[PDB]
């Protein structure tokens, strides 16, 4: 309804929450935004982050609209050890 | 978790390889240690030897070892799968190329068995099933249909299938594409999978039917017909 969307966030059993939640947002809004938001709602970081979308990755730099999500899509919410470009740097400084 | 080495425990055998004639990270143990280290400690959720070393040990194996040491991480984090998709993740952008088509199907194989609401195996292994690369490719394929076997679902069949007809994709991929599609729809004899696969194999001249990777093809029409 009012194009905005429920989408079902589910959280690893590692942080202990309901794994299954709903969080209600807008479809304007781009990736940076997403990750953000999931982050701030249940208090992860936003930078050591991934969300899985519609059986896709983000498109961080593309709006949400763009990337295919609509209502009632599921999201993955995936930790990682360091941030997502240093998911990237710590390997690619050690050779 | 135990270590390949005390599974052997050269700790006690008189090593008569040993001293001068040891000193070498030769790849043929390294990937037999791998292997053991992935087998005995699988679904553990935990290593002593590739959690700490994991890249510093990844740096002494070589060629199709990365494809699979790296792989075997997956199987010991079984089930837990938000505890390998946060340790795949170092090697997900890994600067290494063959250790990366280890750890894209490890991730996979980290979910088979289990089925999520969210798919994330599906969501990441999507975008590299057509990889340019033959190995991201084959790793990408192997994971997502590990973590898929004996789903049935058609969207991940239709999204395997165009493989068969992709003669661009080296002969392996065609088999390992066959092997994931009969996995993932066991003995259900679907007509969709069933009937392409039998165009892909009806298809191959004398010399595509007599290399090493074609045997597999057969398999993957046999396992839609299971019992």
């Amino acid at each position: 309804t009012t194009g905005i969307a429920t989408i079902e966030v589910f959280l690893p059993p590692r942080l202990k929450k309901d794994r299954k939640n709903l969080l209600e947002t807008r479809l304007h809004i781009t990736g940076r935004e997403l990750r953000s938001k999931i982050a701030e709602t249940f208090g992860l970081q936003e930078n050591y982050i991934k969300i899985v979308i519609n059986k896709k990755q983000l498109q961080l730099g593309k709006t949400l609209e763009e990337q295919g999500v609509a209502h009632n899509v599921k999201a993955m919410v995936l930790e990682l050890k360091q941030s997502e470009e240093d998911a990237r740097k710590n390997f690619q400084l050690e050779e | 978790p135990k270590v390949p080495d005390d599974i052997y425990k050269t700790h006690l055998e008189n090593n008569r390889f040993g001293g001068s004639g040891s000193q070498v990270d030769s790849a043929r143990m390294n990937l037999a240690s791998s292997f053991v280290n992935g087998f005995v400690n699988a679904a553990f959720g935990q290593d002593k030897l590739l959690t700490d070393d994991g890249n510093k040990w990844l740096y002494k194996n070589k060629d199709h070892g990365m494809l699979s040491a790296a792989a075997s991480l997956g199987m010991i984090l079984l089930w837990d799968v938000d505890g390998g998709l946060t340790q795949i993740d170092k090697y997900l952008y890994s600067s290494e190329d063959y250790i990366k088509s280890g750890a894209l199907l490890a991730c996979g194989i980290v979910n088979s068995g289990v089925r999520n609401e969210c798919d994330p195996a599906l969501a990441l292994l999507s975008d590299y099933v057509l990889h340019n690369s033959n190995t991201m490719r084959l790793g990408s394929i192997f994971g997502l249909g590990l973590a898929y076997a004996g789903s049935n679902r058609e969207d991940v069949l239709t999204l395997l299938l165009p493989v068969m007809g992709d003669s661009k994709s080296s002969m392996e991929v065609a088999g390992v594409t066959a092997l994931a599609c009969g996995m993932i729809a066991v003995g259900s004899c679907n007509g969709d999978v069933t009937s392409t696969i039998l165009q892909t194999i009806m298809e191959k001249s004398e010399t595509e039917l007599k290399d090493t990777y074609a045997r597999w093809l057969p398999l993957g029409l046999g396992l839609n017909h299971l019992g």
